[PDB]
RNA sequence: CGAAAGGGUCCUGUAAGCAGUAGAGUAGCCUUGUUGUUACGAUCUGCUGAGGGUAAGCCCUCCUUCGCCUAGAUUUC
């Protein structure tokens, strides 16, 4: 279930999007400044354990390894598969381009 | 002012329409409605949802392929004014819009060419279980039909298919119930 | 409602009429802002009783675009052909 | 120039007519507009419904009556004695294919 | 100019070019069984309670000799020839 | 004028049904596997921005139909 999920689109309650983890798998600089945007002293298993795939951090190892086997993470797996939605797949969904020259 | 693009649907994002999202990493996301806005927000992938462009140039269901598509571009270095250069522009652009409309007709059509092969052998196999309900004339029908025939002297088939004609002209439906006649 | 940077020949009606009001097939005054009565109602227009004092007043105004989308739901087309163009071919029309 | 007995098949649009209606109340305002319908369409006080009608409008209880409903409204002449109006109208429920699409018609005496 | 050439190339190959009586006839037969099938299933719709309440058995009703008579005329019987109303009681 | 209908404009999100060398696997019959085959099987794809709704305080329609009409009663320097 979802904790509290009568504010569960609030903007205060906004997780992190699918393209933004895409990039993250992709480049390591783009997941250090999400990472240097929180504190270390503050998140479970003080930031050591932590899936990108699902954006999320654990208390431990098992509980890292225990959600692998779960649902969400192979949703999350089966997503990044197809891809997710970009301006550049927007642009291309109305034949739309950009002339640099 | 220009026109943009709904980056969930793709629609004609015109000025005062909609919202824009301004997200941390340096991205702004253009909705043209609040619908589009909330499906974003509750995360739906608009290659999947059927309403939109997305799907459908992923589903193959938009013409993407063509030469008149290649007009249309985000001119990132701009052309000094000139006026007859801007005046064949628009006579362009009125052109390309109904070739690129006739072209479309085109790539709908054969997109729905088997249809009219599907619905007739559908109704071949529909008429070939169902001969019993086709239309015929009444029992009562058909003596007055034979006993006028056997007058007249005439084909009893031809008076047949007259008044089968009759009734296929003269459609009438039928009313569930009838009045209960007091006492 | 063609402007002299928009070249789309349209009237001020917007696609499926005014709500509530029908077409403007008339001659017509665009007022910015709001004014204190509803659709259909009569509205008396006043010369004002003073010179006016602000630069307000001796602006002149220069219109690029007046919106002609449906206000009878999130319109997105201006014109039937530009929501046409955008749609394609749908499955009435070659029904028709 | 149209003789008092006389009948007529329509098509009525109930959902504007039960717009924001409450619901436990949806079905006999429903019955209740048939007869104020036919008491306009054929310049009748009397109108007496059938129970197929009741039983079409009831199809799905309280609160789920059609959008649309092909009726046949039949003006008779009231040959009983001591009668209030001379002529009253009775509506039945018509078997069609799909109630959109069609148009008033009138239905052949024979 | 080569959208133009583009265009006439495809006007003179064919591209734009736009294309049975028993079909029809197929055609038209289905869609009236169709409409049977829909005018049996209101009838259906009509005469079933079963959510709140049995159907009466049809042995318990007497058919009403009219009613017979109609419904076998339209079927295509020369009731006449056969002689319903000796085998109606009353 | 009214009731339908048609067109538009909006809302939702792709109907029922049929088909498919799509479908994880399972079980039979035989060519005992060579989409072997047939059967079932969430779902997927196509027909299908389709189906459904649309004034009830949306718009248009002498030129898409059917009806209605110069009343009745009461009062008045
Ligand atoms: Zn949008």
């Amino acid at each position: 279930g979802v904790f509290a999920k009568r504010t569960m689109t609030k903007t205060r309650r906004r997780l992190r999007d699918l393209d933004q983890i895409e990039r993250d798998l992709r480049s390591p600089r783009h997941l250090q400044q999400y990472k240097e945007t929180k504190a270390a002293e503050d998140l479970p298993g003080l930031g050591l354990y932590y899936c990108i795939e699902c954006a999320k951090w654990f208390e431990s190892e098992t509980s890292l390894v225990g959600h692998r086997k779960g649902k969400p993470h192979k949703r999350r797996l089966k997503q990044l598969k197809e891809g997710a939605y970009t301006h550049e797949e927007a642009m291309a969904a109305i034949g739309y381009r950009i002339d640099n020259g | 002012m220009r026109i943009e693009n709904c980056f969930f649907c793709g629609r004609p994002a015109w000025p005062s329409k909609g919202i824009t999202f301004m997200r941390n990493d340096g991205k702004a996301f253009r909705f043209c409605r609040s619908k589009c806005h909330k499906n974003f927000k509750m995360k739906r992938n608009p290659r999947k949802l059927k309403w939109t462009k997305a799907y459908r140039k992923n589903a193959g269901k938009e013409m993407v392929v063509d030469s008149t598509l290649q007009f249309a571009a985000r001119r990132n270095v701009p052309v000094r004014y000139n006026r007859e250069l801007w005046q064949k522009t628009l006579k362009a652009m009125e052109r390309i819009s109904e070739i690129r409309a006739r072209r479309e007709r085109v790539f709908y059509k054969k997109r729905m060419a088997g249809k009219r092969a599907r619905e007739v052998a559908a109704a071949r196999k529909l008429v070939a279980e169902n001969e019993h309900l086709l239309p015929r004339l009444r029992g009562s029908e058909k003596r007055r039909l034979a006993e006028l025939a056997a007058e007249r002297g005439v084909d009893v088939e031809e008076l047949e298919r007259e008044e089968l004609a009759k009734l296929a002209s003269k459609k009438k439906s039928k009313a569930f119930g009838g009045e209960v006649r007091r006492v | 409602a063609s402007t002299e940077t928009d070249l789309t020949k349209k009237k001020i009606t917007p696609m499926g009429g005014f709500v509530r009001y029908g077409e403007v097939n008339n001659d017509y005054v665009m007022i910015k802002g709001s004014v204190p009565g509803v659709k259909k109602r009569i509205m008396t227009l006043r010369k004002s009783l003073f010179t006016h004092t602000s630069r307000k007043a001796l602006e002149k105004v220069e219109l690029k675009w007046i919106d002609t989308s449906s206000e009878f739901g999130h319109g997105a087309f201006q014109t039937a052909a530009e929501k046409k163009q955008f749609m394609g071919t749908l499955k009435k029309d070659l029904q028709t | 120039a149209i003789a008092d007995v006389v009948a007529r098949e329509y098509t009525i649009h109930l959902h504007k007519r039960l717009h924001g209606v409450t619901f436990k109340k949806r079905a006999p305002r429903a019955i209740k507009e048939i007869k104020k319908f036919a008491q306009k369409a054929m310049g009748t006080s009397d109108v007496r419904l059938d129970p197929q009608l009741n039983k079409k409008v009831w199809e799905q209880g309280i609160k789920g009556v059609p959008f649309r409903i092909r009726v046949r409204i039949s003006r008779r002449r009231n040959d009983e004695e001591g009668a209030k109006e001379k002529l009253y109208s009775y509506v039945q429920a018509v078997n069609v294919k799909n109630p959109k699409g069609l148009l008033t018609s009138v239905v052949e005496e024979e | 100019q080569a959208l133009e050439e583009e265009e006439e190339r495809l006007e003179k190959e064919g591209f734009y070019d736009e294309d049975d009586e028993e079909e029809e006839e197929i055609l038209q037969k289905a869609e009236y069984i169709r409409e049977q099938h829909a005018l049996i299933r209101n009838e259906a719709k009509m005469r079933k309670s079963l959510k709140n309440r049995a159907i009466i058995p049809r042995k318990a009703v007497k058919k009403p000799l009219s009613q017979l008579e109609d419904h076998l005329d339209q079927l295509g019987v020369d009731t006449e020839a056969i002689g319903l109303r000796a085998r109606a009681q009353t």
